[PDB]
């Protein structure tokens, strides 16, 4: 349901969080399509301690490399 | 599954995520869910009591 990335539920702004496995992604309802788990397409709000189910996982930043 | 089996193949998806999508259909978003699911399901256990 959601993912932890540093003490914090990541929840998919829109789509679900599917893993092949391995790797996590972010994709549709009604299609697949794999997506890195970034800040983009989650929105943060929790303290990773009430949701259940919450896998760790990471996310992936577009703006620290640059 | 929810609605998509209305729809074609019943697509297996666990009842959180399900009640978390019904939430984000009505512009309450899944943090909502995912924070209260306890007393969610408390009141819907005690509501079909
Ligand atoms: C799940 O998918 C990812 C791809 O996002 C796989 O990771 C590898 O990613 C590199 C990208 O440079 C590809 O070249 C590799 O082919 C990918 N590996 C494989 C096996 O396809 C990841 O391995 C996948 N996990 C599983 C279990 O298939
Ligand atoms: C996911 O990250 C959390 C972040 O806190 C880690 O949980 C640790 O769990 C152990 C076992 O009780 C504690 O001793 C640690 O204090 C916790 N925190 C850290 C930072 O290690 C752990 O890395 C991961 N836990 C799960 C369930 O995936």
């Amino acid at each position: 349901p959601a993912i932890c990335h540093d003490g914090k539920a990541h929840f998919p702004r829109e789509g679900v969080f599917v893993s092949n496995g391995t790797h996590w992604f972010v994709t549709q309802r009604n299609f697949y399509e794999p997506q890195i788990i970034t800040t983009d397409n989650t929105f943060v709000s929790g303290n990773c301690d009430v949701v259940i189910g919450i896998v760790n996982n990471t996310v992936y930043d577009p703006l620290q490399p640059e | 599954s929810g609605w998509t089996f209305g729809a074609g193949p019943a697509l297996q998806i666990p009842f959180p995520m399900q009640m978390a999508y019904r939430f984000n259909g009505i512009g309450v978003t899944q943090n909502v869910l995912y924070e209260n699911q306890k007393l969610i399901a408390n009141q819907f256990n005690s509501a079909i009591g």
